C-alpha cells in the first residue's frame, strides 16, 4: 500500500555523474559476455550458458530470446531484469506498432521503445534503473540486417559487431581485428565462436554456449502454407548439435 | 528542486555539469542558411556511421536540434516536440513557428526544476529552424528552461573555447559556405583528439533548397562529411 | 534508544516504544487540570479554565457531543475539536439511522479506533489531547478517559492535566461516598469542585477560572460557566 | 429500473392489550404460477421482533442477511447484547426505513412491503409499515398488498382506534387474524393455505407458530349455482 | 407574470406584477418579484419562482463578494454576467427565468441588462419580460417617449402593468414600482388592482371593454 | 505523486526556501521602474558576458501581459515565463467575465497570490522572481507601477527596483525622484530611468533597454538609437563645474 | 529535517511554534474594544521611502459588521481573507442573517488546521502553517463588540484589547494598565494611536500607521489620512497638557 | 520496516515483540469440544469499574480474540477480522472456518511487515472457536507468524503460563472438558500474575463450546465465574 519514494532515485551528483547508472553498468561488467557480430547477410548473437547448478536443467533457462519474427535478444547483467525486458518488448511491439499498422516494427523503433523503457527506469520515481545491456539483432524490409546495443541508461547505438559483459575489452579487439564487410553469415558464427571461447571458463560445447542468428526466411517454422507473400521467421537458434557441427571444424 | 542557501538549484547545476562532458555541439547561422555541427563521443572502430544519429534530430520539415547531454533524455524530449508541432499544424494548418516550439520544449525542462521532485533532464539543445516570421533562427535551451537566441553558439565540452572563437571569425554579411568553413574549424580547434575526421562528426544544414524558394534540411551522409572535410583543407 | 526512534509514528524503539505517542501524551500533562466523576443517577465534569492574559478570555474546556453525552479536554485544543465533531457526526448518525442514543461505551471505541489509525500512518501524527467523556446512556451514568494512545477506560471519577495526581488521590479516597451521592446533581457537583481543588498551586477558582457539567436521569447535558458557577465557588 | 419476480402476497397485523400480532402465509408466486410452498415470511429479530414482508423474494432474502448482520454487529463489544442494549423494534425499523428510503432515491428500489411488529423495553407495542418508495405509517392493524382491502376492513371492526387496543385479548386478535387469513385465501389467487403466525406478548416473549391452515371453510353452496344467468340443471 | 424596465431622460422605471401561478391555480397575489441587490441595483424575476428566487439571492452574494474584494460596486455588465454565465452551465436542465438587471454606475449611466435561461443577454433601454410581456409591450410602446417627466415615466410603468394584468391570466394582484437614479433604486409603492383598476378607469376614460 | 514539503519554518521563524529565492532575484540582472507624471518608464540591464546574441529573436524582459500592462522580472528567466503566461490568461478571463480589462492592481494581485501559493504546497518551491508590473487602469490617465517578491508581498512604489545591485540604484532614485515636483513628460523620465541604470551598467550600449507606458494602450520600446541618445547626453551635460 | 508535523519531547508542535516567531517579527498591530465599538490600528512600516504607504493594507473589511488586522507574513493572509469573507457571505446566503464573529472566528481557525497531506481520520491542503496573526474585530446581537486572537497554531482567544507583532510584549503591558470598560470610542482610538507611538521605530504619522473602528450603527470603517491626522494634533496637545 | 538486517531479521518486528512482553499475559485452552480465553486485567486503580473494561473480543459469532500488547492495535486488528468474516459470510453463506479466519488476519499482520510507511502490529493474538470440524485455537505474532496450539500465551507471564499448560497436555493426553478447561484457565492466569504482584488484577474469562454453548462465543459470567476463582484461590496457596 502506497509509496514514500516518489522521487528520483537517480540523482546528478556535484560532478556530474549519474550514480545509480554507473552502478548499474558495473552489474553488466560482472555478467557473463554476451556479443554480436553482423554479416552480409544475417546477424549473429551469441552467449554463454554459466550455469548455476549441474542438478539445473540449462534448456529451461534461455539467455537469447525471439521478440519479434526478425528480431531477437541477448544480454549481459541481471537475468530478472532481463526476462521481464524481454516480456515489455515483445507487448509492446504489439501495442505500439502491430496494432497500428498490421505488421512488426523496424529494428531501430523497437530499440527505440526498450531504450524508452529502461530511460523511464532511471528518470521515474521510487525505481532502480535495469540492471542489464541488450544486444538486439533483427531485420527489416527497409533497413536490412542490423545490431543494437542498450545499456541500462536508455542509450542505444548500432554496432557493426561488440561485446558486453566481463571480457569484452578483450573480445571487442578481438573482433576489430576480424571483422570486415564483406562476411557472410557463416563466417560470422565462426568468427563467434572463436571470440567466445577466450572469455570461457569451462566446458565449450552446443549444451554451454547459446547461439541465434537473424538470417533468411524459414518456411518450415512458420507453421501453415498457403499464403506466399508470408514466408517465417529470420529468427533462429541453432541447436546444440548444430553448434557441435561448428565446433569440429573450429 | 530546492534552492541553495545561494539561491541556486543543486540538481540543475550539476546537470549543466555532466553536459560539459558531453560531444560539442555548434550552430552558425548565415543570411541563407544554417550550419549544424556535432562531434560524436569517444566511438569504436566497429561502431556503424551509417545508421547513427546520436546528436542532430529533425523535428519537423524545418526545425532540427543539436543535441549535447544523454541521448536517452533527450529522446524523451524530441518525441514531444515532433507532438507539439504537429498538434500546431493541425490547429492552425500553418507550420509551428520556431520560438513556440522552443518555449514549449523549455517549459517541459522548467516544470522538472519546480515541482515533482523527479531529476532534470541531462540535455541541452541548439535549435536550428526557419518560418515566415524572423527567418533564420538559432535558440539555445538548458536544464534549466531557460532558452536565448543566437547568431552562433556552442553546447558540451569546451563551449568557453569555441565562443571566444566564433566571436572573433564571425560577421553578419556570411554565406552558409562560410559558416560551414567557420564550424569545422572551431571544432578543429576545440577536439581532445589528435585530428578531427568524418568518423566522429554529425553535420547538417538548413539551406533555402537547392534552387526553388523553398527550405532544405540537409542532414549529410558519412562521405558527405569527407568530403566537405577536404574542401576546408582539415583533410 | 531515543536516539534515531521519535522521527514519526511509523517507528518502534528497541524497547518496543512510540516516542511520538508518547510526547503526545505529554501535551496533555502540560493542559490545565479537569475533573470528571459519577453517581449512579448522575455524572459531573469540572474544568479548570485557563486565560493567556488578564485582559484575556479564560478558554472552554467542556465541549456537548449529543443531548446525553459530552466531554472535557486537556492538551492541545484544535484536537479536542476535532475529536469531538467526529463524536457529534457519530452521536448524529445513530439517532437518524437507528433512533438510538449512542451508548458512551460505544463512543470509547470509536473513538480509540480514531486515535489508532493516527498511530501507524506515515506522515500523520498522534492526536495531542485528552478527554473525560460523561453521558447518560440506557445503563446509566458513564465516564471515560481517553489518552491519544487510544486507551479508553472506564471509571467512577478521574482526573487529567497538570498537578491532577491531587484530585485522582482524593477521589480515589472519596469513593464510596461520591458513588452514592443518588438525585442530589448539587452534591456531586460539590464533590467534584472539592476534587479539582486538591490540583491548585495556581490560588481560590474565580468565577471566570471555573468550568461545570452536567448530564443525568432527566438531565440533558448542559454546561455552566460564569455567574452560573458562583453558588460553587 | 426493476420488477418483481418471485413474490410473496399480504402480510397481516395487528396490535391487542399485551403485544402484537402478524401473520404471513407460506407462498412465493412466480407471476400466476404457485411455484414454491415452503416459504418463511415472518423474520424474528432477536426475541422481541418480526419482520414481516411482502413482495420480491430475492430483495426478502436480502433483508435476512441485513437483519442478521444487524444482530452479529450489535453483539460486538456490546456486554449488554442480551439486555440493555438489545436491538429494540424500533431500531430495527428506523434502519430499514433508511435504508429503503435510500434505495428508492438511488432508483433501485427493494421491492418489498414490511410491516415490524415487536414490544418495546418499556413495554409498549410497535407496529410500522415501510414499503420499496420509503412511505412510513403506524395504525393498531397494519397490512400489505390485498390484506389492505379486505384484512384491515375485519382486523378494524376490533380494533378501531387507540382506546381499543387495552379492551382486546390474546385470543380476540388473534381469532381475528385467523379470520382474516380465511378470507384472503377465498379472494387472492396469489395467497396460499399454509401460513405462519407470531405473537409477540410482553408476558408470553415471542411464539412462533409454523404450519398452520385455514380450517372451517365454506363451500358447500357452490352446488346450487347452475350457470350464468338464465341455466337450470 | 409581467415585468418592465425602461431607460428615459430621468433614469429607469421598473414596474413588475406580483401573481404567482401553478397551473390555473393562484398560488399568490402578494409576490415580490423585485430583488434589491444593493442600494444601485435591481433584479426582476419572471418564469419558475425558486430559479429566481434562488439564482439572483445568489447573485446579491456575488456582488457583495466583488465589493469586499474589489473595493468599489460591481458593474451592472458585471453582475449580469455572473447570472448570464451561470445559467449558461445549466444549459438544457430544465432552469426557466426570465430577468432583467437595472442600476446605475458612473462608468455605465443607467443600465438594462435581459438575461434569460437559454443563455441570451441583451443590453437595451425597453424590455417586457413574462407571460404578460406583449400586453405591456402595446401600452409602453405606443406612449414611450424619451423626455417623459418622471411623474409620467412611473405612471406609464404603472399603467402598462395593470393593461397586462387585466389581460394576461398569469398577472395581477398589484404593482410594485421602482425608480433608479444617479442616486440609487427608490420604491414608489404597491398599488393593488383592485383598486387601481376603477380608479384609472374613472380618471383616465379608458378600459371600455368592461361594463359597469 | 510527489507533494514532500520544502518551504517549512526555521526555529527563529524564516521560511529558508522564501528566503534562498530572494537570493536568486539578488543575482538576477537589475531592472528599474520609475513613473512620470503621465508615464510609466520601465528600465533593464543586459548582462555583458555574452554579446553574440540575436537580439531579434532573444525574449526580452519587459513583457505586455495586456494592451496597457507590461511586466519585467529580476531572477529565474524561466520561472519567470510561468507567471508571464498565467498573468496573460488571467487578462482575457477578466475582459471575457467582467467585460473591463484588469486594473495593474488586480493583475499584480493575482500574480502575488500565484507567487504566495507556491510558498505553501507540498511537492512545489518558490518561484525565484521579483516582478514590476506598470501601466494605466482603463478610462485613467493615473500612471501605476507595483511590485513582487517571491513571498507573495506586493505594494506599490513612485520608483523603484530589483535585481543586483538594486540597493544601489534605490539609494540614488531615492536622492533624485521629488514626489510633488515626479517628472513632468516622457522624454524627462526616461532620462531618469538611464541615470539610475547608468550608476550600474558601466557601458550602456545595447546593455540598457527602455519601454514606456503611456495612457490608453500606448506602449513602445526603445531602439539601441534612441537609447544611444539619451546616454550621449548624460555624460556630456554631467562633467563641467 | 524529518517531518512537519512532528512532536517534540515537551509534547510541541515544532512548525506551530515556529509559525509563531514569524509573527513576533510583523508588524505592530493593536485592537481594542469598548461598548461603543472596537477600534483596530496598524503600524504600517514602509521598508523605503518610495513605497506608496496606502497601499499598505493590513486592516481589511471582512463584512460590514466585521474587521480584521493582521501581522506577520501578510500574503499568508489573503487566502484566509478569502475565506473569512465567503463564510459570511455564504452565512447570510444560507440564513438571511449575519454571521457571528465567533463563528467567523472558529471557521478561520479551522482553515488554519488544515496543514500537512490529509492526516488519516477525513484532508489537508497546505504544506505549513499559516505564518500570520489576527485580530477579528466585530458586533452581533448576542455578545455585542468583540475582539478576537486568531492563531496559526488553531486556537483563538476573546480579548478586551491586544497587540500582536514586533511591539506587542511592550504594548501589551501597556494596555494593561490603561484599559477599562467605561472606555469611549474616542478614548480607544486615542489610546491605540499612543501605544503605536510608542513602540514604532520612525516617528507615528498618517502615513506610516492605520485606523479603523467597528461599530453597531456604521459598520466597519478604515479611517482617512484626514482623520487620522486630526487624532494625532488631539493626542499631542492632550500628552503636552499632562 | 520493509529492511532486512545483514543477517535477514527485521529490527522492527522484534522490537514490536517486545511491547508485546511488555503487555498483560493472556491465554487460551484447547478443550475436547471448544475453546477457552483468560487475560489479567490489571486494576491500576479503585475508581475502575468492576467488569467494564472487556478485554476479549468476539468476531462473527463463534470466534473470541485475546491479545497483548497494544490495546488499540489489537482492537484495529479486531475490526479487520469482523470486516474479513462478513465478506466471507456474504459470498460463501457459511460462517469462516477457524483456520480460514486465521489466514487472514495472518495475511493482513503481514503485510504491515512490506512497507517503510508502516509499522508492524504491537500485539500478539490468542483466538480461535468452533467450525464444522471441530475447535481450534491460534496464536499470532507481529511478523504474521501463526499456528495451531493446544494451549497458548503470551505477554508478561508467558513464561510461567506457558509451563502450567505443558503439565495440562501431559497429564491429560486423552481429549479436558470445556468445563474443566475454564478452571484451568482461571488457575494459570493466577499462577502468571506472580510477576506484575505490585498492582491488583481482574479476571476475564471467556468461551465457545459445542456441548456448553453450542458452539458460539459467550463470556464467562456469574456463579461460572465465581466457581473458577475459588479454584484457582484455592489451588494458588
Ligand atoms: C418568477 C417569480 C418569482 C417569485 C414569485 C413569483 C414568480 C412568478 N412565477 C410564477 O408564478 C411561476 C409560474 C410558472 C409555473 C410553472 N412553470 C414555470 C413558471 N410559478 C412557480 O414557479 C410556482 C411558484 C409557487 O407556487 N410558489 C409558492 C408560493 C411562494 C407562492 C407560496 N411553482 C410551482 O408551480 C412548482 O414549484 C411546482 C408545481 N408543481 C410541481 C411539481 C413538482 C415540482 C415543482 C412543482
Ligand atoms: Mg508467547
Amino acid at each position: 500500500m502506497t509509496d514514500r519514494y516518489s522521487f528520483s532515485l537517480t540523482t546528478f551528483s556535484p560532478s556530474g555523474k549519474l550514480g545509480q547508472i554507473d552502478y548499474a553498468l558495473t552489474a553488466v561488467k560482472q555478467g557473463v559476455t554476451s556479443l554480436g557480430i553482423k554479416a552480409t547477410n544475417g546477424v549473429v548473437i551469441a552467449t554463454e550458458k554459466k550455469s548455476s547448478s549441474p542438478l539445473a536443467m540449462s534448456e529451461t533457462l534461455s539467455k537469447v530470446s525471439l521478440l519479434t519474427p526478425d528480431i531477437g535478444a541477448v544480454y549481459s547483467g541481471m537475468g530478472p531484469d532481463y526476462r521481464v525486458l524481454v516480456d515489455k518488448s515483445r507487448k509492446v511491439a504489439h501495442t505500439s506498432y502491430k496494432r497500428i499498422y498490421g505488421e512488426y516494427p523496424p529494428t531501430k523503433l523497437l530499440v527505440s521503445e526498450v531504450a524508452k523503457i529502461m530511460q523511464e527506469a532511471t528518470q521515474s520515481g521510487g525505481v532502480r534503473p535495469f540492471g542489464v545491456s541488450l544486444l538486439i539483432a533483427g531485420h527489416d524490409e527497409f533497413n536490412g540486417f542490423s545490431l543494437y546495443q542498450v545499456d541500462p541508461s536508455g542509450s542505444y547505438f548500432p554496432w557493426k559487431a561488440t561485446a558486453i559483459g566481463k571480457g569484452s575489452v578483450a573480445a571487442k579487439t578481438f573482433l576489430e581485428k576480424r571483422w570486415n564487410d564483406e562476411l557472410e553469415l557463416e563466417d560470422a558464427i565462426h568468427i563467434a565462436l572463436l571470440t567466445l571461447k577466450e572469455s570461457v571458463e569451462g566446458e565449450f560445447n552446443g549444451d554451454t554456449i547459446e547461439l541465434a542468428i537473424i538470417g533468411d526466411e524459414n518456411p518450415d517454422l512458420l507453421g501453415y502454407t498457403g499464403i506466399p507473400t508470408d514466408k517465417g521467421p529470420r529468427f533462429r537458434k541453432l541447436t546444440s548439435q548444430e553448434i557441435n557441427d561448428r565446433l569440429e571444424a573450429l | 528542486t530546492i534552492f541553495s542557501p545561494e539561491g541556486r538549484l543543486y540538481q540543475v547545476e550539476y546537470a549543466l555539469e555532466s553536459i560539459s562532458h558531453a560531444g560539442t555541439a555548434i550552430g552558425i547561422m548565415a543570411s541563407d542558411g544554417i550550419v549544424l555541427a556535432a562531434e560524436r563521443k569517444v566511438t569504436s572502430t566497429l561502431l556503424e556511421q551509417d545508421t547513427s544519429t546520436e546528436k542532430l534530430y529533425k523535428l519537423n520539415d524545418k526545425i532540427a536540434v543539436a543535441v549535447a547531454g544523454l541521448t536517452a533524455d533527450a529522446e524523451i524530449l524530441i518525441n514531444t516536440a515532433r507532438i507539439h508541432a504537429q498538434n500546431y499544424l493541425k490547429t492552425y494548418n500553418e507550420d509551428i513557428p520556431v520560438e513556440i516550439l522552443v518555449r514549449r520544449l523549455s517549459d517541459i525542462k522548467q516544470g522538472y526544476t519546480q515541482h515533482g521532485g523527479l531529476r532534470p533532464f541531462g540535455v541541452s539543445f541548439i535549435y536550428a529552424g526557419y518560418d515566415d516570421r524572423y527567418g533564420y533562427q538559432l535558440y539555445t535551451s538548458n536544464p534549466s528552461g531557460n532558452y536565448t537566441g543566437w547568431k552562433a553558439i556552442s553546447v558540451g565540452a569546451n563551449t568557453s573555447a569555441a565562443q571566444t572563437l566564433l566571436q572573433m571569425d564571425y560577421k553578419d554579411d556570411m554565406k552558409v559556405d562560410d559558416a560551414i568553413e567557420l564550424a569545422l574549424k572551431t571544432l578543429s580547434k576545440t577536439t581532445d583528439s589528435s585530428a578531427l575526421t568524418y568518423d566522429r562528426l554529425e553535420f547538417a544544414t538548413i539551406r533555402k533548397g537547392a534552387n526553388d524558394g523553398e527550405v532544405y534540411q540537409k542532414i549529410f551522409k558519412p562521405q558527405e562529411i569527407k568530403d566537405i572535410l577536404v574542401k576546408t583543407g582539415i583533410t | 534508544f531515543r536516539n534515531n526512534y521519535d522521527g514519526d509514528t511509523v517507528t518502534f524503539s528497541p524497547t518496543g516504544r512510540l516516542f511520538q505517542v508518547e510526547y503526545a501524551l505529554e501535551a496533555i500533562k502540560q493542559g490545565s487540570v479537569t475533573v470528571g466523576l459519577r453517581s449512579n443517577t448522575h455524572a459531573v465534569l469540572v474544568a479548570l479554565k485557563r486565560n493567556a492574559d488578564e485582559l484575556s478570555s479564560y478558554q472552554k474546556k467542556i465541549i456537548k457531543c449529543d443531548e446525553h453525552m459530552g466531554l472535557s479536554l486537556a492538551g492541545l485544543a484544535p484536537d479536542a475539536r476535532v475529536l469531538s465533531n467526529y463524536l457529534r457526526q457519530q452521536c448524529n448518525y445513530s439517532s437518524l439511522v437507528f433512533n438510538r442514543k449512542l451508548a458512551v461505551e460505544r463512543a470509547g471505541h470509536l473513538l480509540c479506533d480514531k486515535a489508532q489509525k493516527n498511530t501507524q500512518s506515515y506522515g500523520g501524527r498522534p492526536y495531542g489531547v485528552g478527554l473525560l467523556i460523561i453521558g447518560y446512556d440506557k445503563s446509566g451514568a458513564h465516564l471515560l478517559e481517553f489518552q491519544p494512545s487510544g486507551n479508553v477506560t472506564e471509571l467512577y471519577g478521574t482526573a487529567i492535566g497538570a498537578r491532577s495526581q491531587g484530585a485522582k488521590t482524593y477521589l480515589e479516597r472519596t469513593l464510596d461516598t461520591f458513588i452514592k451521592i443518588d438525585g442530589n446533581p448539587d452534591e456531586l457537583i460539590k464533590a467534584g469542585v472539592e476534587a479539582i481543588s486538591q490540583s491548585l498551586r495556581d490560588e481560590s477558582l474565580t468565577v471566570d477560572n471555573l468550568s461545570i457539567a452536567i448530564v443525568g436521569k432527566d438531565t440533558p447535558f448542559t454546561i455552566y460557566d460564569g455567574e452560573a458557577v458562583a453558588k460553587y465557588i | 429500473t426493476q420488477q418483481p419476480i418471485v413474490t410473496g402476497t399480504s402480510v397481516i397485523s395487528m396490535k391487542y392489550d399485551n403485544g402484537v400480532i402478524i401473520a404471513a402465509d407460506n407462498l412465493g408466486s412466480y407471476g400466476s404460477l404457485l411455484r414454491f410452498n415452503g416459504v418463511e415470511r415472518l423474520i424474528p429479530v432477536g426475541d422481541n421482533t418480526v419482520v414481516g414482508i411482502s413482495g420480491d423474494i430475492s430483495d426478502m432474502q436480502h433483508i435476512e442477511r441485513l437483519l442478521k448482520d444487524l444482530v452479529t454487529e450489535n453483539a460486538y463489544d456490546n456486554p449488554l447484547a442480551d439486555a440493555e442494549e438489545a436491538l429494540e423494534p424500533s431500531y430495527i425499523f428506523e434502519y430499514l426505513a433508511t435504508v429503503m428510503y435510500q434505495r428508492r432515491s438511488k432508483m433501485n428500489p427493494l421491492w418489498n412491503a414490511i410491516i415490524v411488529a415487536g414490544v418495546q423495553s418499556n413495554g409498549d407495542q410497535f407496529l410500522r409499515y415501510v414499503n420499496l418508495l420509503g412511505v412510513t405509517y403506524s395504525s393498531p392493524t397494519l397490512a400489505t398488498g390485498f390484506g389492505a382491502h379486505m384484512a384491515n376492513p375485519l382486523l378494524r371492526k376490533v380494533v378501531d382506534r387507540e382506546s381499543d387496543i387495552p379492551k382486546t385479548t390474546v385470543q380476540v386478535a388473534e381469532e381475528a387474524i385467523v379470520n382474516a387469513m380465511r378470507v384472503l385465501y377465498y379472494r387472492d389467487a396469489r395467497s396460499s393455505r399454509n401460513f405462519s403466525l407470531a405473537i409477540i406478548d410482553k408476558n408470553t416473549g415471542l411464539t412462533f407458530k409454523k404450519n398452520l391452515q385455514v380450517e372451517n371453510m365454506k363451500w358447500d353452496f357452490a352446488k346450487d349455482i347452475k350457470g350464468y344467468g338464465t341455466q337450470k340443471i | 407574470t409581467t415585468t418592465l424596465a425602461f431607460r428615459f431622460q430621468g433614469g429607469i422605471i421598473v414596474a413588475v406584477d406580483s401573481r404567482a401561478t401553478a397551473g390555473n391555480w393562484v398560488a399568490s397575489q402578494t409576490v415580490k418579484k423585485v430583488i434589491e441587490i444593493n442600494p444601485f441595483l435591481l433584479g426582476t424575476m419572471a418564469g419558475g419562482a425558486a430559479d429566481c428566487q434562488f439564482w439572483e439571492t445568489w447573485l446579491g452574494s456575488q456582488c457583495r463578494l466583488h465589493e469586499l474584494r474589489e473595493k468599489e460596486r460591481i458593474s451592472v455588465a458585471a453582475a449580469s454576467k455572473i447570472l448570464s454565465n451561470l445559467v449558461y452551465q445549466y444549459k438544457g436542465a430544465g432552469l426557466s427565468m426570465g430577468t432583467m438587471i437595472c442600476g446605475y454606475t458612473r462608468k455605465e449611466g443607467p443600465t438594462i441588462y435581459y438575461v434569460d435561461s437559454d443563455g441570451t443577454r441583451l443590453k437595451g433601454d425597453i424590455f417586457c419580460v413574462g407571460s404578460g410581456q406583449t400586453f405591456a409591450y402595446g401600452v409602453l410602446d405606443s406612449n414611450y417617449k424619451w423626455d417623459l417627466s418622471v411623474e409620467d415615466a412611473l405612471y406609464l410603468g404603472k399603467r402598462s402593468i395593470l393593461a397586462a394584468a387585466h389581460r394576461d391570466a398569469y398577472s395581477g394582484g398589484s404593482v410594485n414600482l421602482y425608480h433608479v437614479t444617479e442616486d440609487g433604486w427608490i420604491y414608489h409603492g404597491n398599488h393593488d388592482v383592485g383598486e387601481l383598476f376603477w380608479k384609472v378607469k374613472e380618471e383616465e376614460g379608458s378600459f371600455n371593454n368592461v361594463i359597469g | 505523486g510527489y507533494d514532500r514539503a520544502l518551504s517549512i519554518f526555521s526555529p527563529d521563524g524564516h521560511i529558508f526556501q522564501v528566503e534562498y529565492a530572494l537570493e536568486a532575484v539578488k543575482r538576477g540582472t537589475c531592472a528599474v521602474g520609475v513613473k512620470g507624471k503621465n508615464c510609466v518608464v520601465l528600465g533593464c540591464e543586459r548582462r555583458s558576458t555574452l554579446k553574440l546574441q540575436d537580439t531579434r529573436i532573444t525574449p526580452s524582459k519587459v513583457s505586455k501581459i495586456d494592451s496597457h500592462v507590461v511586466l519585467s522580472f529580476s531572477g529565474l528567466n524561466a520561472d519567470s515565463r510561468i507567471l508571464i503566461e498565467k498573468a496573460r490568461v488571467e487578462a482575457q478571463s477578466h475582459r471575457l467575465t467582467l467585460e473591463d480589462p484588469v486594473t495593474v492592481e488586480y493583475l499584480t494581485r493575482y500574480v502575488a497570490g500565484v507567487q504566495q501559493r507556491y510558498t505553501q504546497s507540498g511537492g512545489v518551491r518558490p518561484f525565484g522572481v521579483s516582478t514590476l508590473i506598470a501601466g494605466f487602469d482603463p478610462r485613467d490617465d493615473e500612471p501605476k507601477l507595483y511590485q513582487t517578491e517571491p513571498s507573495g508581498i506586493y505594494s506599490s512604489w513612485s520608483a523603484q527596483t530589483i535585481g543586483r545591485n538594486s540597493k544601489t540604484v534605490r539609494e540614488f532614485l531615492e536622492k533624485n525622484y521629488d514626489r510633488k515636483e515626479p517628472p513632468a513628460t516622457v522624454e524627462e523620465c526616461v532620462k531618469l530611468t538611464v541615470r539610475s541604470l547608468l550608476e550600474v551598467v558601466q557601458t550602456g550600449a545595447k546593455n540598457i533597454e527602455i519601454t514606456v507606458v503611456k495612457p490608453d494602450s500606448d506602449i513602445v520600446a526603445l531602439s539601441s538609437e534612441e537609447i544611444n541618445q539619451y546616454v550621449t547626453q548624460i555624460e556630456q551635460e554631467k562633467q563641467e563645474q | 529535517d524529518r517531518g512537519v508535523s512532528t512532536f517534540s519531547p515537551e509534547g510541541r508542535l515544532f512548525q506551530v511554534e515556529y509559525s509563531l516567531e514569524a509573527i513576533k517579527l510583523g508588524s505592530t498591530a493593536i485592537g481594542i474594544a469598548t461598548k461603543e465599538g472596537v477600534v483596530l490600528g496598524v503600524e504600517k512600516r514602509a521598508t523605503s521611502p518610495l513605497l506608496e504607504s496606502d497601499s499598505i493594507e493590513k486592516i481589511v473589511e471582512i463584512d460590514r459588521h466585521i474587521g480584521c488586522a493582521m501581522s506577520g507574513l501578510t500574503a499568508d493572509a489573503r487566502s484566509m481573507i478569502e475565506h473569512a469573507r465567503t463564510a459570511a457571505v455564504t452565512h447570510n446566503l444560507y440564513y438571511d442573517e449575519d454571521i457571528n464573529v465567533e463563528s467567523l472566528t472558529q471557521s478561520v481557525c479551522d482553515l488554519a488546521l488544515r496543514f500537512g497531506e490529509g492526516a488519516s481520520g477525513e484532508e489537508r491542503l497546505m504544506s505549513r502553517p499559516f505564518g500570520v496573526a489576527l485580530l477579528i474585530a466585530g458586533h452581533d446581537a448576542d455578545d455585542g463588540y468583540q475582539l478576537f486572537h486568531a492563531e496559526p497554531s488553531g486556537t483563538f482567544y476573546r480579548y478586551n484589547a491586544k497587540a500582536i507583532g514586533s511591539g506587542s510584549e511592550g504594548a501589551q503591558a501597556e494596555l494593561l494598565n490603561e484599559w477599562h470598560s467605561s472606555l469611549t470610542l474616542k478614548e480607544a482610538e486615542l489610546l491605540v494611536l499612543k501605544i503605536l507611538k510608542q513602540v514604532m521605530e520612525e516617528k507615528l504619522d498618517e502615513n506610516n500607521a492605520q485606523l479603523s473602528c467597528i461599530t453597531k450603527q456604521d459598520g466597519f470603517k478604515i479611517y482617512d489620512n484626514e482623520k487620522t491626522a486630526e487624532l494625532i494634533k488631539e493626542l499631542k496637545e492632550k500628552e503636552a497638557a499632562e | 520496516n520493509s529492511v532486512f538486517s545483514p543477517d535477514g531479521r527485521n529490527f522492527q518486528v522484534e522490537y514490536a515483540v517486545k511491547a508485546v512482553e511488555n503487555g498483560t499475559t493472556s491465554i487460551g485452552i484447547k478443550c475436547n469440544d471448544g475453546v477457552v480465553f483468560a487475560v489479567e486485567k490489571l486494576i491500576t486503580s479503585k475508581l475502575l469499574v468492576p467488569q467494564k473494561n472487556v478485554k476479549i473480543q468476539v468476531v462473527d459469532r463463534h470466534i473470541g480474540c485475546v491479545y497483548s500488547g497494544l490495546i488499540p492495535d489489537g482492537r484495529h486488528l479486531v475490526n479487520r477480522g469482523r470486516e474479513e468474516a462478513a465478506s466471507f459470510k456474504k459470498l460463501y453463506k457459511t460462517p469462516i472456518p477457524i483456520p480460514a479466519f486465521a489466514d487472514r488476519l495472518g495475511q493482513y499482520v503481514q503485510a504491515h511487515t512490506l512497507y517503510n510507511s508502516v509499522r508492524p502490529f504491537g500485539v500478539s493474538t490468542i483466538f480461535g472457536g468452533v467450525d464444522k470440524n471441530g475447535a481450534h485455537l491460534y496464536m499470532l505474532e507481529p511478523s504474521g507468524s501463526y499456528w495451531g496450539y493446544k494451549g497458548a500465551a503470551t505477554g508478561k507471564g508467558r513464561q510461567s503460563a506457558k509451563a502450567e499448560l505443558e503439565k495440562l497436555v501431559d497429564h491429560h493426553p486423552e481429549g479436558l472438558s470445556a468445563r474443566e478447561a475454564v478452571k484451568q484457565a482461571a488457575k494459570i492466569i493466577y499462577l502468571a500474575h506472580e510477576d506484575n504482584k505490585e498492582k491488583d488484577f481482574e479476571l476475564e474469562i471467556s468461551w465457545c463450546s459445542l456441548s456448553e454453548t453450542n458452539g458460539l462465543h459467550k463470556f464467562v459470567k456469574g456463579d461460572l465465574l465465581q466457581e473458577a476463582i475459588d479454584f484457582a484461590q484455592k489451588e494458588i496457596n
